[PDB]
């Protein structure tokens, strides 16, 4: 896609109609002719191209009004409507580029933002843009929350995000053109090796992996034509489908083995049959040439009647002996029709135990992307997101993610080792509670007009509370928060002072030995400057390996890597680093995930701001004034950095409409 | 509208197979002695038919007359 229509995909929009949030700002024109909304349309995709075309400068409406031609240049308040729109919305404008428009001086409103991960950065850059006071309340000694990088000397890895999933409608695309990024493809090549150590051949490999993907569609066959969702007043999980889908492929194997066995008896009966009818002809034969040579002693001269014997007897012994030629043909016949059962078996297995373990990669594989054991995900929603994938290749930042955080943090006040306690909202404006992590005696009081909450889900979902609400929220809201899952995710970094893997290869596997340990250390990165391994810990093993200690984690990886590349070849780590994401008191797990019971309603209702009630008796309805940002309120592109970074666009534009007003949707 | 092809998964099946904690095993273990006990009536058989071959050896060749042409 390019041109006015590849700005249109870029920003994730339809290029030929008007959106449902374009409705509520344009319904003079989505409620008019066809032609205007052509207008409309074209202006909203040229604007989206001159800024997508050097997303380094700020786009101006006069700048934008200049590079129209006519007869679009001629409605200056339909431009100036669309860009103030786009703007207001982050879709032009948003990240960091040079400013052509100073600041306004004095500014208007005050906004505090609980966290300065990718979310709330965002989302301050737009509302200082927009003319507010913004201020930053994180509890770390540093910025970018789940955006963590591991520096020492020249090693980088990554501890939290690390692969940027295509650039097609990418906003990380503008990103990475502003903040200083270097993207590295991800060849997607990854051989795996068994626990012995020894490679799987192409082929097992490959018909593994159909049958990975042949059990995955199987299960949505299962949610959607046979509605198996519900199963004892409980959600079916993802797990559940699975383990059932696998049980009926146990039992086909099984049901083609019997109907196979009974043609064999149903054959072999047959033949008993037939045998039985030869035996007994056999006797009459054997019989009757015994009378047939008695009447031949009879030597003639001989009356007629002994003739007659003589001649009859023969007749009858030929009619016989052909009727016993014919059924040792069917003899013949059923006979090799045995052969050729007995030759042809239908399968003996479903999968063997080499097969499951090597089907057990693929599903810890499938642990790792969704950051949660496949028992607890949503059979019917798991895969809610699907339909919203970005194009082109999967990238790492090879030089560490955090460089994103790190630039958007610029020029913004951030008070750092400050953890958020509470959160007073009430008619007339907010008051956050929050202490100096260094010494929790040390308090601080912030009085804003309005409050960005973006606490991960994980410290939403902490009982008792991490962070008190005053007053608490409501029911729609702290439901929402206890049904939506949370996952968890480790990585192991090994640095080397060598290199004794395949430098060609990017990822490989390790296949554990038990369905239990699948997602134990099961795949290794490769992918820094310095020699550099990262190892992935997922599914049931996250949680569990978080109680074990760095040195058994670190032996383990070595004793799995010895027995690929060879004992002697690899040597002690120089440095080693293991995350564990659960424990973190700031994140407590890694990403949110559709549990079973959820669905992505729930990340709606993540979003959606809270209004307190009036101080006064009979007073009017109040402003909202405590409003949601992260990863875990996007439903369309949850437990990612740009759906973090769409959030904070969201909720800055629904901030800057509340209380500075919008001009445009008049 | 359709199962992967290869893949079997009819609503009768699922249900016997999700009806308790334990049963797919039950039923999956019904199927191995339904099979241990299809494999040993071959044996018999097999057994049974060896004995009538043993008796039709020679066929009926002794007992064959020539043509009268």
């Amino acid at each position: 896609p390019s041109g006015v229509e590849g700005a249109a995909f870029q920003s994730r929009l339809p290029h030929d109609r008007m959106t449902s949030q374009e409705a509520a700002c344009f319904p003079d024109i989505i409620s008019g002719p066809q032609q205007t909304q052509k207008v409309f349309l074209f202006i909203r995709n040229r604007t989206l191209q001159l800024w997508l075309d050097n997303p380094k400068i700020q786009l101006t409406f006069e700048a934008t009004l200049q590079q129209l031609e006519a007869p679009y240049n001629s409605d200056t308040v339909l431009v100036h409507r669309v860009h103030s729109y786009l703007e207001r919305h982050g879709l032009i404008n948003f990240g960091i580029y040079k400013r052509i428009k100073p600041l306004p001086t004095k500014k208007t409103g005050k906004v505090i933002i609980i966290g300065s991960g990718v979310s709330g950065l965002a989302a301050a850059r737009q509302l200082q843009s927009f003319g507010m006071d913004v201020t930053l309340l994180e509890a770390r000694d540093r910025v970018g929350g789940r955006v963590a990088t591991f520096r020492k000397g020249n090693y980088v890895a990554d501890l939290g995000a690390m692969v940027v999933t295509g650039l097609g409608g990418n906003p990380m695309a503008v990103v990475s053109k502003q903040v200083n990024m270097e993207l590295a493809k991800i060849k997607q090549k990854c051989p795996l090796y068994e626990a012995n150590g020894q490679a799987v051949p192409k082929e097992k490999d490959e018909m593994v992996e159909q049958e990975f993907n042949r059990l995955l569609e199987a299960t949505s066959y299962l949610s959607h034509q046979l509605d198996f969702n519900v199963l004892n007043n409980k959600p079916v999980s993802l797990g559940q489908a699975l383990e059932v889908v696998i049980q009926l492929q146990e039992k086909h194997v099984k049901d083609e083995q019997i109907e196979h066995w009974k043609k064999i008896v149903k054959t072999q009966e047959e033949l008993k049959e037939l045998l039985n009818k030869m035996v007994n002809l056999k006797e009459k034969i054997k019989e009757l040439h015994q009378q047939y040579k008695e009447a031949s002693e009879v030597k003639p001269p001989r009356d007629i009647t002994a003739e007659f014997l003589v001649k009859s007897k023969h007749r009858d012994l030929t009619a016989l002996c052909k009727e016993y030629d014919e059924l040792a043909e069917t003899q013949g016949k059923l006979e090799e029709k045995l052969q050729e059962l007995e030759a042809n078996p239908p399968s003996d297995v479903y999968l063997s135990s080499r097969d499951r373990q090597i089907l057990d990669w693929h599903f810890a594989n499938l642990e790792f992307a969704n950051a949660t054991p496949l028992s607890t995900l949503s059979l019917k929603h798991w895969d809610q997101d699907d339909d919203f994938e970005f194009t082109g290749s999967h990238l790492t930042v090879r030089n560490g993610y955090s460089c994103v955080p790190v630039a958007l943090a610029e020029g913004l006040d951030i008070k750092l080792n400050t953890a958020v306690r509470q959160v007073r909202y009430t008619a007339s404006g907010c008051e956050v509670i929050a202490v100096n992590t260094r010494s929790t005696s040390q308090t601080f009081i912030y009085k804003c007009d309005a409050v960005l909450c973006t606490l991960p889900l994980g410290v939403l979902k902490q009982q008792p509370p991490a962070v008190q609400f005053v007053p608490p929220l409501p029911e729609w809201k702290t439901s929402a928060v206890q049904r939506m899952g949370f996952g968890n995710l480790n990585k192991v970094v090994l640095c080397f002072d060598r290199v004794f893997w395949d430098p060609s290869v990017n990822l490989f596997g390790h296949v554990g030995s038990t369905t239990a340990s699948r997602g134990e250390l099961f795949l290794f990165w490769n992918l820094y400057k310095a020699p550099i391994l990262l190892a992935l810990v997922a599914g049931e093993a996250a949680g569990i390996m978080e109680n074990i200690s760095d040195d058994v984690i670190v032996g383990r990886c070595l004793a799995i890597l010895k027995g690929i590349f060879g004992s002697s070849a690899v040597p002690q780590p120089k440095e080693t680093v293991v995350s564990r994401w659960r424990a973190d008191p700031w994140a407590r797990g890694s990403y949110s995930y559709v549990a079973a019971g959820s669905s992505g309603n729930d990340y709606d209702l993540m979003a959606q701001p809270i209004t307190p009630g009036p101080s006064i008796p009979g007073a009017p309805q109040p402003i909202p004034r405590l409003f949601f940002a992260g990863e875990h309120t996007i439903r369309n592109y949850p437990a990612t950095v740009h759906g973090a970074l769409l959030s904070g666009l969201r909720e800055a534009g629904r901030i800057a409409d509340q209380f500075l007003g919008a001009m445009y949707t008049l | 509208r359709k199962p992967p092809k290869g893949m079997f998964l009819s609503q009768e099946d699922v249900e016997a197979v999700s009806a308790n904690a334990t049963a797919a095993t039950t039923v999956l273990r019904q199927l191995d002695m339904e099979l241990v006990s299809v494999k040993r009536q071959i044996q018999n058989i097999k057994q049974t038919n060896s004995a009538l071959k043993e008796k039709l050896d020679g066929g009926i060749e002794p007992y064959r007359l020539p043509e009268v042409i």
